[PDB]
């Protein structure tokens, strides 16, 4: 651990190295938006470090090797699948959705470690308080079950209240008929079989229940799809902003020291992920999860810690 | 029970007396089941922060056999010491009370008489 | 409590038995008595009249207990003619639990109680024969 | 290289790992010295030489 | 366990006022002065148990 | 012994009586701990004065302070509950009977 | 009704199948044939018939044919000088002392 | 398996101590060790009394 | 060695055999002075049993 | 006694730092080397024990059990390589690490002298049997099996320990052989009458006695193969020695406190053998023969004559091989039909008739069929018996008639008879099923021939 | 057999007789024990159980303000 | 194997009764549970008490030997009532007549 | 909290038990005692909830309440003796009063109440500082009053505890609430002992100490505070779940483990004074602890509960919390029964 | 009769029933320090008056 | 055919509020 209370008691202040630009914002929208190079654009304006929006293999980037896993091993849940088969029975719905609130979490925790360490502002796009605008539209949808709504519920109220909101909340307006027309324009064969309710639902769950969940928690620009293409004025108006609102003003040395001992201890940080909730959906069986761990042992620079690894060629393992 | 005997000296881990007793031997099985404890801590040290376990960190396991067998020899000193005491204690109240430890008449077993319980 | 054990014991069996049923009946009031203050303390009666009601039974309950046992025990060590016997405590103790079974309304808990009650009756005669102590004086 | 991030065991701590090989000859030495001088002294004491 | 610390280390903490004809300010002596001092020097060293017999 | 004894130890012991049987509030069953500290400085200091002991005359005052800290201490607690429930009633502290 | 994710029961293996010459004891051959030597060898010729010729050749187990050559003297000196051949008594009656009454 | 459940693993949560079964269980679980018990304490004391009297042939025994 | 394990068990056992050996010269305290067995000992014969 | 503790553990390291592949051959070899080693306990005088030090010795009754413990763990090791396969190499190692420990506790038990150390490590062998038994048996019952075997052993012998304490502080010692010498008669009061049940209750509950037998038709069943060995081959006898050793201190009550046991075990030995004869379980049916022939081991223990301990001690090693040759046939069975009941597989002599052989040889010596040490063990406690009192003989002889009126009706339903026509996954017999049979078997002929070292010390 | 293997009967003699005096002195010395500890228990004269007292060295002898005390 | 196809309690009302008997394979009114004396039967049918002899001999049967089909509830004495064992197959002559005749 | 007021306020902590540890004074063990209450209770506010308000109020009133007893105790001594040296007290009406108010300290039945309430609404450290270091000091003053203290209170005292301890234990399905019920077991246990021999009490009171500091740093390790996650600790880490399973069985009394050392040793020391009754009960009592040890074994390691679908993202990363001393702890705890003439050195 | 069902009532269950009926009566606290103190005040009274332990 | 392993409804009655 090179860092801790000791660190914090001969100095590392956080407040020493926060500066004017170390914000955190996030960009949002519909599923095609076009927000996503628009974020890129923020991040080549203001030298934001710029995370891409949280996959299944997000956490298999993080650690090992960078690569992505098998799915067997993460996630075990297809985004294809689910567009294809909204109503599927083995519940690869809910699961995945669960799977991507993990993610977004872990990115969420990634992105609070690197600013408060570093100092510099970070651009997401999609974060975890913008996770549910989708959970509710497949439920509107009936899609997945109200138990599977309790348990995402209970997760989110058990392990939400420990971090802190962005500064900056960007939202894309865009309507669902231009949507289609993008999905058309794309091509990913899979992509056409969603449907234009559960856009609208999306969009309506956006609309009614998160901009002004944080309207007064942080501050928000809305844009339209061609307000979008110009990356200046949008610098120029999160630029001009006097951030009085929201839970970032009353940040001790202390607060942002326990915060960045939260965020840097990952298994922490995805410790009520797990709760023992039982939903058909998400529990998996005794002997599965067995074989799949055996298997995921013995993946290579997975049986041991991150420099115990002699299958990759890692020296002085008697030393260490 | 032995808290007026250590009332005079107190806070003594090894008094001077205890420099009359023969000190342990460094080939003794209490120091040798001491350094196994060792051992075995340094060895669960390393499984339980997935690690191989005969493999990684020699220098924490030698650490870990040397502190133990370290702690392990002055406890069995101050122990060997205390039951020295007790017995000298002992042998002291005996001596110096000597009605109270009447010497028995060791018989035989022609005068001894015991009852026979045949199985049967 | 340590006078109604003695004023209890110091009757010599089978000699008089109301003065026994008595003194049994008075210890066990007296542990009835305890165990009704705990439950109303730790358990609070909806009303006064509930609280005091509850007090009653569980009274007139160990009270029973100890009136039968004291009755039967003494009966049966005059009429068996051995005083020093555990078998005469231990048909007291089972008429006990006979008692407890016709106050808790039940069958199994009247011959569980029979069974339990008789063997610890005799090991009590038993101790008090031999000389056993729970709370030993510390000689060593 | 393999890891995509460093690992913070990657390379051995060498200035631990000389305080720990330090100390563990200290008490290795510190032990021995000690049982000589206890042997010695309770030759002494006892007459046995 | 009583860890004897001042007796070990010869520092006074509150021994002063432990007992009644201890030494006191401007030699102030207390009413039953002559009886405890009397009973300390019978009680010490012999135990609690002849002590009390 | 003395009468005052038997009264201030019977001044202790309704203090005791009314601390165990708590009625509704809290700052009613800390009152009732200051008066039983109140009791035992009575006690205390007439035993010490009655026997002319000089130098444990500087014991009640320390019984006084630290047992006083402790009061404050009690009351930051029941401003803390009436932080939460809005009222110092006892029967809000029970969220750890499951 | 939707239940959880759990893998199917496997079917059973034939060790037969994949090997007709198999003892039963492993899957690997070379494994199996070398296991089955080192019991067949460890076991039978070596505990069992190396065992029997031991407790065979046992060394006067419990003295007992010793006290037989014992007997064979005790009874000649017995029967050689009049003397009965077992006394009533197990110790002399002399040399014990009856409480008396 | 509905036979092998009902034999074995079913008999306890469908038995209700009623008076039946209750005699039932006292009459055969406790009659034959007292029934026994009286026999063999009875043959026992016979002997013992037989053969402290001097009474029981014990010529050849000495085997027991 | 590629087997060397096969050493573990059979000098453990040998080893072993050797300490219970060590504990007869702890137990010799009546060593020629038993009331059955006490025999004057035989030319260059230090002791009657090891 | 550490020319045998020290090889043992050092088995631990033998199997931790194997192979994969090598686990089973290495560790088979090394036991049957123990095995080999440990006839030099055979050193028995016919007035003096073997006494090794102040803490181990060993006379003529401790030395078959220890002959019988360290043959019996490579057959152990050779039968629970099947259903263990697939497993993880880690918990193979694991369940091989948990024999190891069960033996090394076992042989230092029956080598105690002294009897605090003696309890210490018959509870110690409470903890890898307890593993075993909850870890690795297959079906939900497992759980329970192993509360009720863990709480009747404990909650028995607590008091045992009370009672052993009390015995060091009144006599002085705890050595067997001071005690031997020693022994005070223990008078009429009920403080003895209560001393005498807190010393026999734990080893009545191990026995078992019948109305403590409850945890055996369990532990016997959820159990796995080698779990099965050691709970019917060793521990059972365990309880045997351990009331052989302490009845000595309890005389002369024991020649009425024994009064009412005996028939609990007289009338007992009858009802479970009627058991057998109405058991829809194999494993089962062998629980409670066991429980039939332990019954009679305890009637030979507590009438207390030579004859009857020359028998208890040939009876226990005859059961003890009898016992595990049974529970491995019918292990073979339950993995060849994947089911335990006796009537789902039927007429197994057409298709496999070696292993047929098998099972007419083990249900012959089961039946104590002469001049087989399981007829000697039954006579020579019959001929104790019958001086004990004469109608102890028909208690006898109605046994002698449903002991074999169970075995070759466990013979029958498993063997003879038209085959099951739905069941079609019968394998020929493989060679290491063969090799256990065999194993098990011929020592207890060869013993047979020469059965004067399985008589006891008083021989 | 004998030669190699077992050990001699004169040995295991005089191993039996050195075992059983080990174990009847240390069954002797713990009755003492016993008896040794009861006796200090119930007399208190010996070094064991000897509870503290005050100690005698806290008196002041200076005189004092009033001559009486 | 479900849960849902074990044995259970005995039932009562006329609707477990028909769900026992549809468990069991047979007909609800020709299904008759032992009577509820707390003996542990449950819900178990009792069949006419008749042995394995008495069975059809010639009309092919899934066990030959044991007579008994597939899927047929067996007997709570079925281990009783084997050919192997005790026959209740009727006799030429009467029950007491052969007890009186051998007695005399 | 700030790292440096923190570690003042441990220090404090220390000190005062220090302070009750080594003194000759009855203010001075009065004045250690508050100082350990109000530098223990933000402790317990580590995290401010009202759990924890509620679990600090209840414990500042139980302490309190003892805290004055103790002081009338010491000021009726004072005046039927005339001096404050901790010593035999000379009253019995304050023996009882002072041996009635450590038993409050303590947790002994029927004063036990706020232990399975207090430990619940506390983080798992604090619960851990609770069970393990708050019971030094009132075990030192209890050692030191051993002459006055009745027998008769006492023996009643340890055997309610340890009775109410396991009956408590058979229950909960939280851990924290065991291991708070498993506490006043223990205490019956170390109590039952200390008029006999005190050396047993210390050698419990450091087996105690041992287990339950190894228990709650394998809680703190995995992050588990009811019984679920720790049945879930079979697929994160499956050498946490064998370490859970030996130092439960250990807990248990069950031998060869060390836990059979201290229990063990109290009954050599009760049937020296001929007290045959009273160990046989307790034994069969602290069976129940077994039991609930044997359900948690069964729960944790003996078997495989199932698991979710996002314990998988758990298997990429490694744990990173300091567990000091937790292979010491775990040997120390289980492995020291052939070591046990060791505790002479505590006579 | 006997082994299923009586054998197996009378020892291990109807024990079984007694601990976990005793459990369930120890365990069943509402949480309220109000009963909690006017049990210590019961408990103080009965060993001074009744059971004499201050004497 | 395989060895038994806890499910669902045996977890939940070993989960609740109190045994």
């Amino acid at each position: 651990l090179q860092y801790g209370p000791l660190a914090y008691i001969l100095g590392e202040k956080t407040t020493k190295k926060m500066t004017e630009n170390s914000k955190l914002i996030t960009v949002d929208g519909n599923i095609c938006s076009g927000k996503s190079k628009l974020a890129k654009e923020v991040a080549e304006k203001l030298g934001l470090k710029h995370f891409p929006e949280a996959g299944i293999h997000y956490a298999d980037s993080t650690t090992g090797d960078g690569k992505p896993l098998p799915v067997r091993f993460s996630g075990n849940c297809s985004l294809e699948k689910f567009y294809d088969d909204p109503k599927s029975n083995d519940g690869n719905s809910y699961r995945l959705q669960a799977w991507l609130y993990a993610s977004r979490l872990l990115q969420y925790a990634d992105a609070l470690e690197h600013l408060l360490s570093t100092g510099q502002g970070v651009v997401l796009e999609r974060s975890i308080y913008s996770d549910f605008v989708f959970l509710e539209a497949m439920y509107r949808q009936g899609f997945i079950r109200k138990q599977c709504v309790d348990h995402y519920n209970q997760v989110k109220k058990v392990t939400v209240c420990e971090y802190l909101p962005p500064h900056v909340v960007i939202y894309v307006d865009v309507p669902v008929s231009e949507v289609q027309s993008r999905i058309q324009k794309k091509g990913n064969p899979h992509e056409m079989k969603i449907t234009s309710a559960y856009l609208q639902d999306i969009e309506n769950v956006y609309k009614g229940t998160f901009l002004p969940e944080m309207s007064e928690k942080c501050e928000v620009l809305q844009y339209s799809a061609w307000e979008a293409e110009d990356a200046e004025k949008v610098v120029e108006d999160i630029q001009y902003l006097k951030y009085d609102k929201g839970p970032w003003l009353d940040q001790d040395d202390r607060k942002l020291h326990n915060l960045r001992m939260l965020v840097q201890d990952k298994l922490e940080v995805l410790n009520y992920t797990s709760i023992p909730v039982f939903l058909p959906e998400v529990t998996i069986g005794a002997h599965q999860s067995d074989r799949v761990f055996q298997e995921f042992t013995e993946l290579p620079g997975r049986k041991y810690r991150a420099g115990y690894n002699e299958d990759v060629g890692d020296k002085w393992i008697w030393l260490k | 029970m032995m808290t007026g005997r250590q009332a005079r000296a107190p806070l003594q881990f090894l008094p001077d007396e205890a420099r009359s007793l023969p000190p342990p031997k460094l080939t003794d099985p209490r120091l040798a089941y001491i350094g196994f404890l060792g051992y075995c801590s340094g060895l669960i040290d390393n499984a339980i922060r997935r690690r191989p376990v005969l493999s990684a960190g020699l220098h924490r396991q030698f650490l870990y056999i040397t502190s133990f067998v370290f702690v392990g020899y002055y406890l069995l000193k101050r122990q060997d010491y205390m039951y020295a005491v007790r017995d000298h204690d002992m042998f002291s109240y005996i001596k110096s009370h000597p009605e109270d430890f009447p010497e028995k008449d060791k018989k035989t077993y022609r005068e001894v008489f015991e009852e026979f319980h045949p199985v049967r | 409590a340590k006078t109604l054990l003695h004023q209890y014991w110091d009757i010599p069996e089978g000699t008089e038995c109301h003065r026994k049923t008595y003194a049994a009946t008075s210890i066990g009031g007296a542990s009835g008595l305890v165990v009704s203050a705990y439950s109303v303390a730790l358990k609070t009666p909806t009303s006064f009249l509930e609280g005091v009601a509850r007090t009653g039974r569980y009274t007139f309950t160990a009270a029973a207990i100890g009136a039968i046992f004291g009755l039967t025990s003494c009966i049966s060590a005059q009429v068996r003619e051995k005083p020093d016997d555990p078998l005469n405590y231990l048909i007291g103790g089972c008429a006990g639990g006979l008692t407890l079974g016709a106050r808790t309304r039940s069958y199994g808990i009247g011959a569980a109680a029979c069974a339990y009650m008789g063997l610890t009756a005799a090991l009590v005669k038993m101790g008090q024969l031999e000389g056993w102590k729970v709370f030993a004086e510390p000689k060593v | 290289k393999f890891y995509i991030q460093e690992p913070p065991h990657g390379s051995p701590n060498w200035l631990k790992v000389g305080l720990t090989l330090g100390t563990s000859a200290f008490l290795w030495i510190y032990l021995i010295k000690q049982h000589n001088e206890d042997v010695l002294e309770y030759k002494r004491r006892n007459g046995l030489e | 366990p009583f860890f004897d610390v001042q007796k070990k280390l010869g520092v006074d903490l509150d021994h002063w006022m432990t007992i009644q004809s201890a030494e006191q300010p401007h030699r102030i002596p207390a009413r039953c002065h002559a009886f405890e001092k009397e009973w300390i020097e019978c009680a010490h060293g012999i135990g609690s148990i002849r002590a009390e017999k | 012994m003395s009468l005052v004894y038997m009264n201030i130890m019977m001044a202790f012991t309704v203090s005791l009586t009314g601390l165990l049987m708590y009625r509704s509030h809290l700052m009613s069953s800390l009152l009732c701990l200051e008066g039983m500290m109140l009791s035992l400085f009575i006690l205390a200091t007439l035993m010490i004065l009655n026997s002319h002991f000089t130098l444990a005359s500087m014991m009640p005052i320390i019984l006084l302070v630290f047992a006083a800290c402790e009061a404050a201490l009690g009351l930051s607690l029941l401003v803390m509950v009436s932080n939460t429930y809005g009222t110092d009633y006892v029967q809000n502290l029970n969220l750890l009977q499951c | 009704t939707l239940r959880w994710q759990e893998d199917p029961e496997p079917e059973d293996e034939n060790l037969y199948e994949k090997n007709p010459d198999s003892h039963g004891y492993d899957k690997d051959p070379a494994v199996d044939v070398w296991n089955m030597r080192v019991v067949f060898f460890f076991g039978f010729s070596i505990v069992l018939v190396l065992g029997s010729t031991f407790v065979a050749y046992l060394p006067d187990y419990r003295m007992q044919e010793w006290a037989r050559r014992e007997a064979e003297r005790l009874v000649k000196y017995r029967e050689a000088h009049g003397l009965p051949l077992m006394e009533s008594n197990c110790f002399d009656p002399s040399k014990i002392q009856l409480p008396e009454d | 398996i509905r036979w092998t459940c009902a034999r074995s693993a079913n008999v306890y949560p469908n038995f209700r101590p009623n008076t039946k079964t209750s005699l039932l269980g006292a009459l055969f679980g406790i009659g034959p060790l007292i029934f026994w018990y009286y026999v063999f304490k009875t043959d026992r004391d016979r002997k013992e009394k037989l053969i402290q009297e001097g009474k029981l042939d014990r010529t050849f025994n000495i085997s027991y | 060695r590629d087997h060397w394990i096969h050493v573990l068990v059979p000098v453990g056992f040998v080893f072993g055999y050797y300490l219970d050996r060590k504990n007869d010269e702890k137990l010799a305290a009546f060593r020629n002075k038993s009331l059955l067995y006490k025999r004057e000992l035989k030319p260059q014969e230090e002791v009657t049993w090891k | 006694m550490l020319k045998y503790i020290i090889p043992t553990m050092m088995l631990m390291p033998l199997t931790w730092l194997s192979k994969n592949s090598m686990i089973w051959i290495n560790t088979t070899l090394h036991s049957l080397l123990i095995s080999l080693t440990s006839l030099l306990l055979l050193n028995q005088f016919g007035d003096n024990s073997l006494n090794f030090s102040l803490t181990f010795f060993s006379d003529s009754l401790s030395t078959p059990l220890l002959i019988l413990t360290m043959w019996l763990l490579p057959l152990m090791l050779m039968a629970s390589q099947h259903h263990l396969s697939k497993e993880n190499l880690a918990r193979k190692k694991l369940f091989i690490s948990m024999l190891i420990l069960l033996q090394l506790f076992l042989i230092m038990t029956f080598t105690a002298t002294e009897l605090i150390f003696f309890y210490i490590m018959f509870e110690a062998t409470l903890v890898p049997t307890l593993i075993i038994i909850t870890r690795w048996g297959n079906q939900t019952e497992r759980l329970n099996a192993g509360l009720y075997f863990l709480f009747y052993t404990l909650a028995g012998s607590l008091p045992l320990l009370v009672a052993l304490i009390y015995i060091q502080n009144t006599m002085g010692s705890l050595n067997f052989l001071i005690l031997q010498y020693w022994v005070q008669p223990m008078p009429n009061s009920w403080s003895n009458t209560f001393m005498w049940l807190a010393c026999m209750m734990a080893f009545m509950v191990k026995m078992p006695l019948y109305g403590l037998h409850l945890w055996l038709p369990k532990a016997h069943v959820e159990a796995p193969i080698a779990g099965s060995m050691v709970l019917a081959a060793i521990l059972l006898k365990l309880g045997g020695y351990g009331m052989m050793r302490i009845t000595l201190l309890l005389n002369p009550i024991t020649d009425f406190m024994a009064y009412p046991f005996i028939m609990l075990s007289l009338w007992g030995m009858i009802m479970t053998s009627s058991i057998c004869l109405r058991q829809t379980d194999l494993k089962s049916l062998i629980a409670y023969s066991s429980v039939s022939h332990m019954a009679l081991v305890i009637v030979a223990i507590l009438i207390q004559t030579p004859w009857s301990y020359m028998g208890a001690t040939a009876l226990m090693i005859a059961h003890g091989l009898t016992s595990s040759m049974l529970f491995c046939l019918a292990n073979s069975n339950y993995e060849r039909v994947h089911s335990r009941t006796m009537i789902l597989a039927r007429g197994l002599q057409t298709l496999l008739p070696l292993m047929a052989a098998w099972w007419l040889l083990a249900s012959l010596t089961n039946l104590a069929l002469p001049p087989s040490i399981n007829l000697i063990g039954e006579l020579f406690v019959v001929m104790s018996t019958f001086s004990w009192s004469n109608i102890t003989i028909i208690l006898m002889g109605l046994n002698m008639v449903i002991t074999a009126l169970y075995s070759l009706y466990m013979l029958i339903t498993t063997q003879r008879g038209k085959h099951t026509h739905h069941i079609n996954n019968i394998l020929p017999s493989f060679t290491r099923e063969n090799a256990l049979m065999s194993l098990h078997m011929l020592p207890l002929l060869l013993l047979s021939l020469n059965p004067k070292i399985i008589l006891g010390p008083l021989y | 057999i004998a030669r190699t293997f077992f050990d001699a009967p004169e040995k295991n003699y005089e191993r039996t007789m050195a075992i059983l005096q080990i174990e009847s002195e240390k069954a002797e010395l713990r009755l003492k024990e016993l008896e040794v500890r009861r006796l200090m228990r119930a007399k208190g004269d010996g070094p064991w159980f000897q509870y503290p007292t005050i100690d005698k060295a806290l008196i002041d002898h200076s005189p004092k303000a009033t001559p009486d005390n | 194997i479900t849960k849902d196809m074990l044995p259970g309690p005995y039932p009562k009302t006329p609707e477990e009764r028909a769900a026992a008997a549809k468990k069991y394979n047979m007909r609800v009114e020709d299904y008759e549970p032992y009577p509820d004396d707390g003996m542990g039967y449950g819900d178990y049918p009792k069949l006419p008490d008749r042995s394995q002899q008495e069975r059809d001999p010639w009309y092919d049967w899934d066990h030959p030997d044991l007579r008994l089909n597939w899927g047929e509830p067996m007997h709570w004495d079925l281990d009783m009532y084997i050919r192997n064992r005790v026959d209740t197959s009727p006799t030429p002559v009467n029950w007491n007549l052969m007890c009186k005749h051998l007695f005399g | 909290m700030n790292p440096i007021i923190l570690i003042i306020i441990l220090m404090t902590v220390m000190l005062g038990t220090i302070i009750v540890m080594i003194s000759t004074h009855w203010l001075l063990i009065w004045i250690g005692f508050e100082m350990n209450m109000l530098a223990i209770i933000p402790i317990m506010m580590k995290k401010h909830n009202p759990r924890a308000t509620e679990a600090s109020t209840k414990y500042f009133l139980t302490q309190s309440t003892a805290s004055m007893l103790l002081m009338m105790a010491i000021i009726i001594n004072l005046m039927f003796s005339g001096q404050w040296t901790v010593m035999k007290l000379f009253n019995p009406m304050a023996s009882m009063l002072m041996t009635m108010a450590l038993a409050m300290k303590l947790g002994m039945a029927p004063f036990h109440f706020w232990v399975p309430e207090v430990t619940q609404g506390i983080p798992l450290s604090s619960g851990l500082i609770l069970l393990t270091w708050q019971k030094l000091a009132p075990m030192s003053v209890l050692y030191q009053i051993l002459p006055s203290i009745n027998l008769d209170l006492i023996l009643t005292l340890s055997i309610l505890s340890i009775t109410i301890g396991g009956w408590g234990g058979l229950n909960q399905t939280q851990l924290r609430k065991i291991m708070a019920y498993s506490s006043i077991a223990h205490m019956g246990w170390m109590t039952a002992v200390l008029l006999y021999n005190p050396t047993m009490t210390l050698l419990n009171l450091i087996i105690y100490i041992i287990m339950t500091s190894t228990m709650f740093t394998l809680f703190m390790a995995n992050s588990t505070t009811t019984t679920l996650s720790l049945s879930h600790t079979w697929n994160k880490a499956p050498i946490m779940t064998i370490l859970v399973l030996i130092t439960l069985l250990s807990m248990g009394g069950l031998p060869p483990l060390s836990g059979f050392m201290p229990k063990w040793m109290i009954i050599q020391e009760m049937t020296k004074n001929d007290s045959i009754i009273l160990p046989t009960l307790m034994a069969i009592t602290a069976l129940l602890n077994l039991y609930f040890y044997m359900r948690l074994t069964y729960s944790t390691a003996l078997t495989m509960f199932p698991s979710t679908n996002n314990m998988k993202m758990k298997w990429q990363f490694p744990t990173t919390k300091r567990m000091t001393l937790l292979p010491t702890m775990t040997v120390l705890s289980t492995m020291l029964l052939p070591l046990t003439p060791i505790l002479s050195i505590l006579e | 009769l006997l082994d299923l069902i009586w054998l197996e009532t009378i020892l291990p269950k109807t024990i079984s029933l007694a601990q976990m009926k005793m459990s369930t009566t120890i365990t069943s606290q509402k949480g309220l320090i109000k009963l909690y103190f006017l049990s210590f005040l019961i408990t103080i009274l009965i060993s001074t008056t009744l059971l004499n332990f201050h004497e | 055919a395989r060895q038994w392993q806890p499910d669902v409804e045996w977890a939940e009655q070993y989960g609740g509020a109190v045994m």
